[PDB]
Order: C-alpha cells, then sequence, then structure tokens
C-alpha cells in the first residue's frame, strides 16, 4: 500500500512494541515493493534484533536477512538467516526463499569442504537448525530421489552416514553405485 | 548426468583455470627472448666493413 | 478519378520487399547462426535489431494504407510449423501461401481479427523446440505495427495487447531462467514494450501495479548479471519518478552501486539526463555541470538535434546561475536557435543583472519557462540575480564606493552592502580579505592560478586522474584487439 | 530504444503550430547578414551588441564632448 512513507520508520524507533507488531508484518507487504525505505531503519533493527527485549527474533531476523541481500553482500544477511532461530515456513516458488537457501546450501558445503581435510581438531561449531533446515529439503528431493542428483549432493555435502539412507530404496543399485562411482572418479 | 555435469565441468574449469599463469610465462618470457635473439642478430651487424656497389 | 485509379495499386506496396527481405535476413541469420551454438555468441545481432528499431521508428509506410492494405496482418511467420522434420512440403509452401493471394484478390480486415493471435502458442510456437527465441521474434516485431496510432479508440485494444503480452511471457516467464541470448536480448525487448505501453500508462490512469512488480521482477535477476537490462529497467522506473518524486532520503545514495561496464551509446547519455536532471535541483556547480556538459558532448550517433536539446536548455539555465553563461557557438542546428529564442534575451540579461526592469520583462513575455511549471528556478533565479551579481563584484574591483557601485548595482545602504558582501565571502566559493580602518572594507581578491605556488600539489590529483584516464584508454587500445584475435 | 524523441518531435510541431513561419523570417532578417560568418566570434559580438542595445550604444563621437568635461 504504502510506498514512501516514512511512517514506519518513526513506529520502529517507537517503544512498546505491540503496536510495532502489526506494523512490521504491514511492512513486510511493501517491503518487496521498497527496500530502500528500510534502509535508515536497518541499524534500529539490527538494535531491537541484539537484545532480548523482543519476544519475536525472527520476525526481526527476516526483515534484515531479506533487506540485507538487497543492501549488501549475501554473507550479512545469511548470518541472521542461520541465526533467525526457530523458523516455519512452507516451500514457495518466490525469489527469495530459494535464493537464501541457495546460499544456505553453498556456503554450507563450503565449510564442509573447508572443513574436509581438518578430520580433526579446531572444530567449528555447527548449529542444529542449519542441519535440520538442510535435511529437511535434502530429504524433500530424496523422496524419489529423482535417479539423478541424490548421491550428487550426498557426495558434496561430505558427510559420511548421509548417503546410507539414500541407498535404502532406489531402483537398480548396481547402476545407482555404478552412477555413483563414475561421479567420484571425476571430481 | 544432469547434476552430474556440474561435477563433471569443474575438472574443466580448474583445467582452463591453470592456464592463465601459463600464457602468463610465455608471454612474459618469449619476449624478453625475442628481445634477446634481436640484440642477437644485432650485434652481427659491425661498423668496419667494405663498400660494394 | 481514373488517373489516381489507374496509378493507385503501384504505391502501397513499396516497402514490403525489403521489409520481407530484413525480416528474412535478420530472423534467418540469427536464428541460422545460434541455432549450432546459442550459449556461445552474445548479442551480435543486438546493436542489429536496435539499428533497426530506431531505422523503423521513424517509418512513413502507413498512410493512405488504411484501407484493404491491411491483409498483412492476418497472415504471419509460419516457419516449419506443427512438424519438427520433413520441412521440405513446408519449403514449398511457403511459396504456396504468397502464391495464394497472388492470383486475383484476397479477403482483407483491419479490427475483425484481432485477439486470436495466442492461437499457435498454446500448442507450438514454430519448431515446438526453439519456441521462445522464434516466437519472440516472431510477435515482438510485428506488434509495434498493429499497435500503431495510439489514438482512436485503440487503447483497449492495446490493453488486450498488455494482458497477452503478460500472459504469454511478461506476467512472470515461460521457464525460471533462459540464460541466453534470446534472454539478453529479451531485456531490451520488454524494455522497449514497456517504454511503448509507457505513453498509455501516463495518458490517463497512474501505476497501482505494473512497475511496481517490476522490482520483485528485476529482483527475480540475478545478481550476476551484467545488470544491461537491469539498468534498462531502470530507466523507466526514474523516469517515472522523474515528474514527481520530491523524496531524496532514500533512492539517493541507497541505489548507488558497483556499476558495472554498460555502453551501448545511448543509455549514459539518457541516464545521465535523467541523474543530471534529478541532481540538478539542489544546483551542483562542480559534479552536475561538468558530466551533463560532457553527456550532452556524448551520444553523436542518431540525433543531436532533437534530443539534445532539451538537456541543452537545462544545461544553460543551470551555467546562468553561475554568472558565466556560455551560449551555443560550435553546433549549428535550426532546432536549438529557436528553442532558446525566447530564453536567449533573459539569458543574455542575466550578465547585466538588473532587478527591477527585468523583474516585469520576465513575466512580460515568459510563456515555457513558467510553463515548466510552480516557478521554482524562476522563483530562486530573480533573487541569484543579486548574487551572481555581487560575484561579479567579486570579478570586479576591491574598493566599494557608497555612491558610484551603489547607484550601479541599484542598492544604496552602509550596512546591507558590507553584509550582503560578508555572505558572499562566507560561500567559499570566491576570495577576500576583510579589513576594518577608516570604515572602509578592502579586500585581496586575487584570482591568480596555481601557477609557481605549491605546483605539486595543485595539479597532482589533475596528473592522478589524467594518468588512470589514459591508461584505462590503454586498456581499451587493448581488450578489443583481443576481442579481434579471438576468432583468429 | 529513442522511442522518447517523438513526444519531443511533437512538442516542436507544437512549437510550429503556435506561429506560421514568423521567428524563421523575423531572424532571417539577422541571419541573412550573419549568413557565412563564423557562429563562435557571434557569441561576443551578439553580447555586446545586446549589451549596448540601451544605451551608449556608439559612444564614440560622444569622447570628444566628453574630452573638457572629462
Amino acid at each position: 500500500m504504502i510506498t514512501s512513507a516514512a511512517g514506519i520508520i518513526s513506529l520502529l524507533d517507537e517503544d512498546e512494541p505491540q503496536l510495532k507488531e502489526f506494523a512490521l508484518h504491514k511492512l513486510n507487504a511493501v517491503v518487496n515493493d521498497f527496500w530502500a525505505e528500510i534502509s535508515e531503519s536497518v541499524d534500529k533493527i539490527e538494535v531491537l534484533y541484539e537484545d532480548e527485549g523482543f519476544r519475536s527474533r525472527q520476525f526481526a531476523a527476516l526483515v534484515a536477512s531479506k533487506v540485507f541481500y538487497h543492501l549488501g553482500a549475501f554473507e550479512e544477511s545469511l548470518n541472521y538467516a542461520l541465526g533467525a532461530g526457530d523458523l516455519f515456513n512452507v516451500n514457495d516458488n518466490s525469489e527469495y526463499v530459494e535464493t537464501i537457501i541457495a546460499k544456505c546450501i553453498d556456503h554450507y558445503t563450503k565449510q564442509c569442504v573447508e572443513n574436509a581435510d581438518l578430520p580433526e581438531g579446531e572444530k567449528k561449531p555447527i548449529d542444529q537448525r542449519l542441519e535440520g533446515i538442510v535435511n529437511k529439503m535434502f530429504q524433500r528431493c530424496l523422496d524419489d530421489h529423482k535417479y539423478k542428483q541424490a548421491i550428487g549432493i550426498a557426495l558434496e555435502t561430505r558427510r559420511l552416514d548421509v548417503f546410507e539412507k539414500t541407498i535404502l530404496e532406489s531402483n537398480d543399485v548396481p547402476g545407482m553405485l555404478a552412477y555413483s562411482l563414475k561421479l567420484c572418479m571425476s571430481l | 548426468d544432469l547434476y552430474s555435469r556440474y561435477k563433471k565441468l569443474q575438472q574443466e574449469l580448474e583445467f582452463l583455470e591453470v592456464q592463465e599463469e601459463y600464457i602468463k610465462d610465455e608471454q612474459k618470457n618469449l619476449k624478453k627472448e625475442f628481445l634477446h635473439a634481436q640484440e642477437e642478430v644485432k650485434r652481427i651487424q659491425s661498423i668496419p666493413l667494405v663498400i660494394g656497389q | 478519378p481514373p488517373g489516381g485509379g489507374e496509378q493507385e495499386p503501384p504505391p502501397p506496396p513499396a516497402p514490403q520487399d525489403v521489409e520481407m527481405k530484413e525480416e528474412a535476413a535478420t530472423g534467418g541469420g540469427s536464428t541460422g547462426e545460434a541455432d549450432g551454438k546459442t550459449a556461445a555468441a552474445a548479442a551480435e545481432h543486438s546493436q542489429r535489431e536496435l539499428d533497426t528499431v530506431t531505422l523503423e521508428d521513424i517509418k512513413e509506410h502507413v498512410k493512405q494504407l488504411e484501407k484493404a492494405v491491411s491483409g498483412k496482418e492476418p497472415r504471419f511467420v509460419l516457419r516449419a510449423l506443427r512438424m519438427l522434420p520433413s520441412t521440405s512440403r513446408r519449403l514449398n509452401h511457403y511459396v504456396l501461401y504468397k502464391a495464394v493471394q497472388g492470383f486475383f484478390t484476397s479477403n482483407n480486415a483491419t479490427r475483425d481479427f484481432l485477439l486470436p493471435f495466442l492461437e499457435e502458442p498454446m500448442d507450438t510456437e514454430a519448431d515446438l523446440q526453439f519456441r521462445p527465441r522464434t516466437g519472440k521474434a516472431a510477435s515482438t516485431p510485428l506488434l509495434p505495427e498493429v499497435e500503431a496510432y495510439l489514438q482512436l479508440l485503440v487503447v483497449i485494444f492495446m490493453m488486450n495487447s498488455k494482458r497477452y503480452k503478460e500472459a504469454q511471457k511478461i506476467s512472470d516467464d515461460l521457464m525460471q531462467k533462459i540464460s541466453t541470448q534470446n534472454r539478453r536480448a529479451l531485456d531490451l525487448v520488454a524494455a522497449k514494450c514497456y517504454y511503448y505501453h509507457a505513453r498509455v500508462y501516463e495518458f490517463l490512469d497512474k501505476l497501482d501495479v505494473v512497475r511496481s512488480f517490476l522490482h520483485a521482477r528485476l529482483r527475480t535477476a540475478t545478481l550476476r548479471h551484467d545488470a544491461d537490462g537491469q539498468a534498462t529497467l531502470l530507466n523507466l522506473l526514474l523516469r517515472n519518478y522523474l515528474h514527481y518524486s520530491l523524496y531524496d532520503q532514500a533512492e539517493k545514495l541507497v541505489s548507488k552501486s558497483v556499476f558495472p561496464e554498460q555502453a551501448n551509446n545511448n543509455e549514459w547519455a539518457r541516464y545521465l539526463y535523467y541523474t543530471g536532471r534529478i541532481k540538478a535541483i539542489q544546483l551542483e556547480y562542480s559534479e552536475a555541470r561538468r558530466t551533463m556538459t560532457n553527456a550532452l558532448r556524448k551520444a553523436p550517433q542518431h540525433t543531436a538535434v532533437g534530443f539534445k536539446q532539451t538537456v541543452h536548455k537545462l544545461l544553460i539555465v543551470v551555467e546562468l546561475l553561475l554568472g558565466e553563461i556560455p551560449d551555443r557557438l560550435q553546433f549549428r542546428q535550426p532546432s536549438l536557435k529557436r528553442s532558446l529564442m525566447p530564453y536567449f534575451l533573459l539569458t543574455q540579461a542575466v550578465r547585466t543583472g538588473n532587478l527591477a526592469k527585468f523583474n516585469q520583462v520576465l513575466d512580460q513575455f515568459g510563456e515555457k519557462f513558467q510553463a515548466d511549471g510552480t516557478y521554482t528556478l524562476i522563483i530562486r533565479l530573480r533573487h541569484n540575480v543579486i548574487k551572481t551579481g555581487v560575484r561579479m563584484i567579486s570579478l570586479s574591483y576591491s574598493r566599494i564606493s557608497l555612491a558610484d557601485i551603489a547607484q550601479k548595482l541599484q542598492l544604496d545602504s552602509p550596512e546591507d552592502a558590507e553584509f550582503i558582501v560578508a555572505k558572499a565571502i562566507r560561500d567559499g566559493v570566491i576570495e577576500a580579505s576583510i579589513n576594518h580602518e577608516k570604515g572602509y572594507v578592502q579586500s585581496k581578491e586575487m584570482i591568480d592560478i596555481y601557477s609557481t605556488r605549491e605546483p605539486q600539489l595543485a595539479f597532482h590529483q589533475r596528473i592522478s586522474f589524467c594518468l588512470d584516464i589514459h591508461n584505462m584508454s590503454v586498456k581499451a587500445m587493448r581488450f578489443p584487439p583481443k576481442s579481434y584475435n579471438k576468432d583468429l | 530504444m529513442s522511442e522518447k524523441k517523438q513526444p519531443v518531435d511533437l512538442g516542436l510541431l507544437e512549437e510550429d503550430d503556435e506561429f506560421e513561419e514568423f521567428p524563421a523570417e523575423d531572424w532571417a532578417g539577422l541571419d541573412e547578414d550573419e549568413d557565412a560568418h563564423v557562429w563562435e566570434d557571434n557569441w561576443d559580438d551578439d553580447n555586446v551588441e545586446d549589451d549596448f542595445s540601451n544605451q551608449l550604444r556608439a559612444e564614440l563621437e560622444k569622447h570628444g564632448y566628453k574630452m573638457e568635461t572629462s
């Protein structure tokens, strides 16, 4: 609805957040229209995100993450995206979700490669919710596996037990193993 | 083979990437060898000589 | 009547031959080129396309052709339709269907058959394989011809064309990403279409939907793009923000980005014109001046006569604000002259700086520049006359008379003289030494350049910048020869 | 694109619809004498001409009368 309206900025800079809630809810509607209007409220969003005063971290984390890849690098967005805590999001054809999970997967397997040559010692901390949101879409694509990318992503994630559940239900097992080795020898 | 095309192509990417420093070495060295041979055939020519027609 | 009747048939189908040859050469050439490798060739036919568009923009084609010459509208491409193999019979049909209308006569219409143009894309555009590129190369060229003459109740049909275009492709897309040359062309093509129905948009209603969703359509393009199409889509948005925006708190300095490599020999000029127009409101003496002047010196390709006249008007208008206004010298055309004719007297009257008379003189014959609306830059200029005047005083001598120069400036008073002078000093655009001894205010007023005074620190940045430009010019004489030697 | 030149050209057509060939000839009166001459030098020429158009256009003959008085 609103475009150049600066009122939501004043509302975001305002106390008693109960009136800020639906304002942010309506902000999520116009955030796709104009991402430049939130740029001045970014710092305050970060401020209210840091402290535990506000009850919902994901509401601020979503806005921050979506305005960050609109403004700056995908890294800063992915930080709050993976630091959004508990989040419930259905599968959508929208650009935002597919892109943020694209960067999520890419950075995930990136960290997997970085930790691949270091089997022991100085192990980087890995959150459980990351593994959850990754394995959710991973299993979602692992339903019928589509007989193509299952063993591919299974290999690219550099995980030990990940490809054991992939070979549980499959067609032409020797062909799947042959294709697997053929894929593994070319990398 | 669809998802395998990526991982298979990465090898070609690295193989095409490794040629950069190679052609760098070639273009930087062969010009030095070029001026080397140039001065080699230049020093062949000397001032004292015989004048013909 | 008998003479005109006997001489009637030859004139109308004049363009037909060269037009058919044009579409055959361009279509068959491009398709026959990228058929083997589409992903290899990139934007080779693009410049040819835009050239053909800019060439066909001035077309005098349809004048008396409004009667039964419209028979070309129902017919269309029809290349290898309904089946991929066995194209020989269709090679015969290419001659056949053209021979059918060439016997005696043919049934023709105008507004009768219009909407059902989507029949073929419902199944097969052409070959069932290349459909997106062959489809766009089919539909898009002939659409402006049918949508020509915007007036006379074609608005509704134009809306039908809109929703049809959207539903077939633009709404979202035929697929997630094309990632090819036909896509790289689809950018500027869809953009051109946006500029085409932009007039229809701004005609009566306003924008509640399309260009607002064009942001989501813009970011749907990945950041790995060359941002050519992104910039072209940014131009229409900026033009939509041109007439009324008034909020500089965001898009100014937010819209700034990495600014990748883009030339096109057009977009530079028009976008610099846009952002120049936007940045002309705060009166920038340093950047906007030289960059808009350079922008004026650019884009020689098509027309500097009918296009650059506006940016030239704006140029001299923001130029006279500094007190020194250059006129038209090197460029000779019978357009900018007539355009600047009413403004010439006053822009020449700027240097004179007479408040009383010219106050009435401006409003007297003033028409266009006061039709610009809301009297902004002119209500600024009216009191800018005394600032440019006192600037001319800063360029003038030091000693200030209480009588002579006070009468010359038509302002006589001890206080406001030194006051306004001090206001000219605090600007920092000039140099003056404030001194009080006998009650008279003098000035050093040295305009002397940096010659023989701290030379190194003076021309340092000049040397660095100019060497940078010459070095990127060396890059400019480096990379294109490699682009020559790539295929050989 | 270049298609944005159309409404500007139409605007020029409106400017031509205002008066018919009046400024053409009216300025041709000066231009016929200004023809074949460099338009670079005509800037300062028209500047001084318009500057002295109001008063002291000549002033050269007035100097002799200003010799004894100044």
